[PDB]
């Protein structure tokens, strides 16, 4: 049988597993966000909001949950490299502006980025949560500048309302598994405090669905 | 006249092309005819270490071959006594975001990093019982994808920013930097003697520098997609690069040219771990089909499977003594096969 | 590393008292702790055990009951109870730091050691009690156990201590082969089962005192008489 | 645009190293593999007694 | 006739051979696979082992007594198949309201999820509930309620005596274990519905709660009688008919592998491990 000191080696390691125990269960319930966007999309201001080289991160607590945002922008490499180490993660905060519906085709390259990271084989059942920033300027914009340079199947209106609801539709009708996961979005007003509490809402919805699979009460 | 740069580069490619191929060579497969294969290899797992609550990402044996550390994403680096599965060491880290864990051949450190781009070395021999950070080597700007101990003061590391550095633990200086990857670099293998190691970028290439001398030697264009993994012949005269294309490829360091394909029909996903025996006679490659796969690196047909892991086989390590040989998965499991 | 020790003192037989060891300068929640007894003129004497997380607890033959031993992390204490105490428990008390995990060295530091002056083991046999050493010569200190030491997972549980005159003993080498951090490679451990020797080679300053061969292959941990190193 | 000489220079200094038979190199390459047979465990199945796992 | 006495015995084979399947496959689910060893599905191994209980034992004796219209074995081995039959049943029936409250205090009350169902912690939940379960079916020795009636062809509970055994048997084993079904799954369904009025502006309900009151369904023709011949049976007895009584007691029977039913195939969880251990094997 074992002797002294490997018995102490033995008690050393199963109290290294309880620890790594309590670790694991803390951290199971964190509310993991992978913040994304094109460029210019103005999640500055949302990271600003929650709060108050290498990937960047952000840690805060609502309603008693703790949430840790991870900002990725800073690492131009290769998505396909490392975005599978994000699988696991509570939701994607897509942050894309409305301001931009006109200036270098930058909804396309909103859009195909949706699609990539969207319809990807990582982020199957991982809901989005997309963010339509810039919301209360275009309506001022649409007053000069028309929508038919941003869409040619549109020739409706150039008024909030339409304009807010095509976009909404064009956007939801990117992803193709409309049941293993939910696009909850948003229309980022004026600095309004509601900004926190839709994430809030929109995650506590995650988490319970997450949860009902888990029990197979789903 | 920059078009007279690049006609001359590659007329030098074409030249030097023409060279590999026109050595008055001969296939490998050909000389390793008439040898005995090895038969059908059978492992089984003879200790399973739980503990990890993550999709571990890196381990590495240790120089004496029975202590093993390993890397997961959830903040933890767990350092393991392989003979009675009992963990000696957790360190949490400050950023769960790993993907890179290297072992000191002396032991007293280790070294881990990810997309902080950053991988931090940590003293485990301290007089104060605990481990803590030595230093925080900071200059890439990128993922690192790879951090190896050359030495006790040294160590050599390959990001996401297609370059590589040669640090000095010391000072916390690049001594060093390897350019040349138009990708990300993916996969660094040192050689036997700590001479010469090589780099492996998505680029589809293969590249041998020099860390006393600092440039470039060899490079290798064979595969088709990214190279995820290289591994070091023991003798140190190959090396084997397995990719994204589901073959992984024996390179020969003498000859400058491709020596085998590894390639069957029912494997069509890609290789994230390749390493070799004691002795050279099996090349371990672990795929993303949730098993790994054993060949006959001689005669190039497989030899067995070491089925037995529930998610893509991310990692895996051969002890120096070829005792046996160690398996992690996305399942958050270490498998010993010998 | 200091392990600052009070308490001891003068206790008529049948008192109660109790020694306190402060520790500054590591981890204390990790460390496993030892009570080692000295008597005024003898060689040392375990006296107590506790694990990290004060998960297991041992006792000497001659100290279980009356005595008992207690840790507190959160301020970094280690306290000793001794109750009933005899006119045999009149010794010097040292308070050691071991830390038990695959290429641990236990026993590495020790306390300075407290004063009272109260008003089936695996014996092992140290064959010299004093002997004279020249200044420049090598010289051999022999221990013999019982008990094979060899255990079935190669470890061969033998510990070389040295103690200087008036200071604390510090561990010279460790599993009967290893040296301890910071000892002179002077020193080296060889022998085998049942008969060990440490081997002294270019003796100079600083090496007289006391050598203690212990065993670490079971509890309760025992020592030797001790040899006495003079110029 | 100095990238372009660069990679000139590297294409110039990787051209003149010394490249051998494949066949030698293959012959040398499988010398290893039958000189160091019996070191590897994982190969031959050694005897249990001497398995620390 | 023949064609009911082939009726019951087809009922039984089926019980036995759903309850052995299901249950089976549950063990080795949970065995093989390593994700599934959290301390929610312990409780549902300890429907199964109960579930698997009936199934070995008492039922196969029955569908060797139930061909004759007759007794084989005799005097001990009727006893202990009897007081084995009552030990699984009252096991599954305590075991389905355990994973009603754990599912409740995991999803509605998820903070205290785990320090009140630690791994210990748990492990003496599972323990209690069996104890509580030989504390419930012991009376069987002295006050000796386990009879083969040619009623119905079983070794089974007598309501002729005690008649307090029955109700506190019944208070406390249907019309108990369905409050805490109803009001542990009926919370968690408007609980979910609420998070989603939350954001925006049904089949679930049958997916999530109506599954899981079967049990309440096929336990209440028997326990209805339960109620009557309880009223002094020397009195109500000559009122039952028994065309209503053999289909009470095997649509209790049948519960053993409906159980199995519901807590296997409609786990997702569980049918992936299913099916890749049917492919493995
Ligand atoms: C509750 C759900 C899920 C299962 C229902 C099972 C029912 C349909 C099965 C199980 C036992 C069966 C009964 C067994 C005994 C009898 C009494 C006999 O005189 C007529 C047939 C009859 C009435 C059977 C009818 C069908 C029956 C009641
Ligand atoms: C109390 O111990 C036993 C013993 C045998 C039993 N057979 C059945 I079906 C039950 C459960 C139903 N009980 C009633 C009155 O309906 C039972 C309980």
């Amino acid at each position: 049988t074992l002797s002294a000191e490997d018995k102490a080696a033995v008690e050393r390691s199963k109290m290294i597993d309880r620890n790594l125990r309590e670790d694991g269960e803390k951290a199971a319930r964190e509310v993991k966000l992978l913040l994304l966007g094109a460029g210019e999309s103005g999640k500055s201001t949302i990271v600003k909001q929650m709060k108050i080289t290498g990937i960047v991160e952000t840690h805060f607590t609502f309603k008693d949950l703790h949430f840790k945002m991870f900002d990725v922008g800073g690492q131009r490499s290769e998505r396909k490299k490392w975005i599978h180490c994000f699988e696991g993660v509570t939701a994607i905060i897509f942050c894309v502006a409305l301001s931009d519906y006109d200036l270098v085709n930058r909804m396309h390259e909103s859009m195909k980025l949706f699609d990539s990271i969207c319809n990807n084989k990582w982020f199957t059942d991982t809901s989005i949560i997309l963010f339509l920033n810039k919301k209360d300027l275009f309506e001022e914009k649409i007053k000069k500048s028309p929508l038919t340079i941003c869409y040619p199947e549109y020739a409706g209106s150039n008024t909030y309302e339409e304009a807010a609801a095509y976009i909404q539709c064009q956007f939801e009708d990117l992803n193709k598994r409309k049941d293993t996961k939910e696009i909850y979005t948003h229309f980022t007003c004026a600095t309004d405090t509601k900004n926190v509490q839709f994430v809030f809402d929109a995650v506590t919805d995650v988490i319970i669905k997450n949860n009902l699979k888990d029990c197979g009460l789903f | 006249e920059l078009d007279q740069l690049r006609q001359e580069a590659e007329q030098l490619k074409n030249q030097i092309r023409d060279a590999r191929k026109a050595c008055a060579d001969a296939t490998l497969s050909q000389i390793t005819n008439n040898i005995d294969p090895v038969g059908r290899i059978q492992m089984r797992t003879r200790r399973t270490l739980r503990g990890h609550l993550a999709k571990i990402y890196a381990m590495h044996w240790g120089t004496d071959s029975r202590l093993l550390v390993s890397a997961s994403q959830d903040g933890k680096l767990i350092i393991w006594d392989s003979y009675t599965t009992n963990k000696v060491h957790a360190i949490p880290l400050r950023s769960s975001w790993v993907m890179t864990c290297a072992y000191a051949p002396s032991g007293n450190y280790v070294a881990c990093g990810g997309l902080d781009n950053i991988c931090s070395i940590y003293n485990l021999k301290t007089r104060e019982g605990n481990v803590r950070v030595s230093r925080e080597l900071a200059g890439h700007t990128g993922y690192l994808s790879c951090c190896r101990f050359l030495d006790d003061n040294q160590i050599v590391t390959s990001s996401g920013d297609t370059t590589c550095a040669l640090w000095d633990i010391e000072t916390g200086q690049q001594t060093t930097t390897f350019t040349g990857h138009t990708g990300d670099v993916m996969s660094l293998s040192l050689a036997p003697d700590t001479r010469l190691f090589v780099s492996g970028a998505c680029d589809a290439s293969a590249k041998l520098w020099d860390v006393r001398e600092g440039m470039c030697r060899q490079t290798f264009t064979g595969h088709e997609s990214d190279i995820n993994a290289i591994c070091f012949f023991p003798n140190g005269n190959a090396f084997a690069t397995g990719s994204d294309d589901a073959t992984c490829r024996l390179f020969d360091l003498r000859a400058d040219q491709e020596l085998m394909t590894y390639s069957h029909d029912n494997i069509i996903c890609g290789i994230t771990s390749v390493s070799f025996s004691k002795s050279g006679r099996l090349l371990l490659a672990g795929y993303d089909d949730f098993n790994c796969n054993v060949w006959d690196a001689l005669k190039a047909d497989r030899a067995g499977v070491l089925a037995g892991h529930d998610n893509r086989v991310s990692c895996l390590g051969v002890t120096d003594d070829g005792m046996a040989v160690a398996t992690g998965s996305w399942d958050s499991f270490l498998k010993i096969w010998n | 590393v200091q392990l600052v020790e009070s308490g001891g003192g003068l206790v008529q037989p049948g008192g109660s008292r109790k020694l306190s060891c402060s520790a500054s300068g590591f981890a204390f929640s990790s460390f496993g702790m030892h009570w080692v007894r000295q008597a005024p003129e003898k060689g040392l004497e375990w006296v107590a055990y506790i694990s990290s997380g004060s998960g297991t607890i041992y006792y000497a033959d001659t100290v279980k009951g009356r005595f008992t031993i207690s840790r507190d992390d959160p301020k970094n204490t280690l306290f000793l109870q001794m109750t009933s105490l005899r006119s045999e428990d009149t010794a010097m008390y040292y308070c050691v730091r071991s830390i038990y995990y695959y290429g641990s060295s236990p026993f590495d530091f020790w306390g300075q050691g407290t004063t009272l002056t109260v008003s089936s083991d695996i014996v092992m046999t140290q064959a010299t009690s004093s002997v004279p050493v020249t200044p420049g010569e090598s010289v051999s200190i022999s221990c013999r156990s019982s008990k094979s030491l060899l255990h079935s997972n190669g470890n061969t549980y033998l510990y070389w201590f040295l103690q200087r005159p008036g200071q604390s003993p510090q561990l010279l080498i460790y599993r009967m082969s290893n040296l301890a951090s910071g000892v002179p490679d002077r020193f080296s451990g060889s022998g085998s089962g049942t008969a060990f020797t440490l081997t002294i080679s270019r003796l100079e300053a600083e090496d007289v005192g006391v050598y203690y061969c212990m065993q670490h292959l079971e509890y309760p941990l025992t020592f030797g008489a001790g040899t006495k190193l003079e110029l | 645009i100095a990238q372009a000489r660069k990679l000139v220079e590297q294409l110039k200094m990787e051209a003149n190293i010394d490249r051998i038979k494949v066949s030698k190199a293959a012959a040398d390459l499988m010398a290893y593999c039958e000189a160091h047979a019996k070191e590897d465990p994982l190969l031959t199945p050694v005897p249990a007694s001497e398995n620390p796992f | 006739p023949s064609w009911l006495a082939s009726a019951l015995a087809c009922v039984l084979i089926f019980t036995i051979v759903v309850d052995i399947l299901g249950n089976l496959l549950v063990i080795l689910s949970v065995y093989r696979n390593k994700k599934l060893r959290n301390a929610g599905n312990i409780f549902v191994v300890s429907l199964a082992v109960a579930d698997l209980v009936v199934a070995i034992y008492p039922y196969p004796l029955v569908l060797m007594s139930i061909f004759n219209n007759g007794w084989n074995l005799g005097y001990l081995h009727c006893q202990v198949s009897g007081f084995l039959m009552g030990l699984s049943v009252i096991g599954s029936i305590f075991n389905i309201t355990g994973i009603a409250i754990n599912r409740y205090c995991y999803i509605c009350h998820s903070l205290k999820y785990d320090k009140l169902y630690s791994s210990k912690n748990s492990l003496c939940y599972v323990l209690l509930i069996w104890l509580l379960t030989l504390a419930a079916v012991l009376p069987n020795l002295r006050a000796g309620t386990l009879q083969y009636d040619p009623r119905i062809y079983s070794c089974t509970f007598a309501q002729s005596v005690s008649s307090a055994y029955t109700i506190a048997v019944v208070v406390f084993h249907f019309l108990v274990p369905m409050i805490i079904v109803i009001f542990c799954y009926l919370r968690i369904w408007i609980l979910v519905l609420q998070v989603r009025q939350r954001v925006k502006p049904f089949r679930n309900f049958v997916t999530m709660f109506v599954v899981f009151v079967l049990f309440a369904i096929c336990w209440a023709p028997l326990n209805f009688i339960g109620l009557a011949v309880a009223s002094d049976p020397a009195s109500m007895v000559p009122r039952i008919p028994e065309w209503l009584f053999v289909a009470s007691y095997y649509m209790a029977y049948f519960n053993s592998c409906l159980n199995a039913i519901i807590y296997g195939l409609l786990n997702q969880n569980f049918r992936k491990e299913y099916r890749r251990i049917i492919v493995s094997l």
